[PDB]
């Protein structure tokens, strides 16, 4: 009996298949989150600066109140 | 046999133009390229230290 190297292909490994595809981001939907984070960013920040004004006037009031200084 | 490397204008009108502009305005594909190495970091490396482990050979 002769024994040589046997042939096997099975699945053929798929000859040239695309793996690159669009994922997560679509296009217009990313701008809704992108610019949406900006509008949420300013509104949250400016409310803190209005709360800073409560401290600001109260800080300068200490100088006016102190005349024996 | 012919396979063609040129895409021949991927952007046409409105919807196809904006997403091709979005990747150049910010990044997106660079963040997508960042994710390629990210998963590559977690998977176990095939490394052989010579004074203890030995590499594959043949008869």
């Amino acid at each position: 009996x002769x024994x040589x190297x046997x042939x096997x292909x099975x699945x053929x490994x798929x000859x040239x298949x695309x793996x690159x595809x669009x994922x997560x981001x679509x296009g217009y939907s990313m701008f809704a989150v992108g610019i949406g984070a900006l509008l949420f960013g300013y509104w949250s920040m400016m409310k803190w600066n209005r709360e800073r004004r409560r401290l600001q006037i109260e800080d300068f009031e200490a100088r006016i109140a102190l005349m024996p200084l | 046999t012919y396979k063609y490397v040129n895409l021949r204008e991927p952007s046409m009108d409105m919807k196809s133009v904006t997403d091709r502009a979005a990747q150049t305005l910010l990044w997106t594909e660079l963040i997508r390229g960042l994710g390629m190495t990210l998963s590559y970091l977690f998977r176990e490396p095939a490394t052989i230290n010579y004074p203890f482990e030995k590499g594959p050979l043949s008869p």
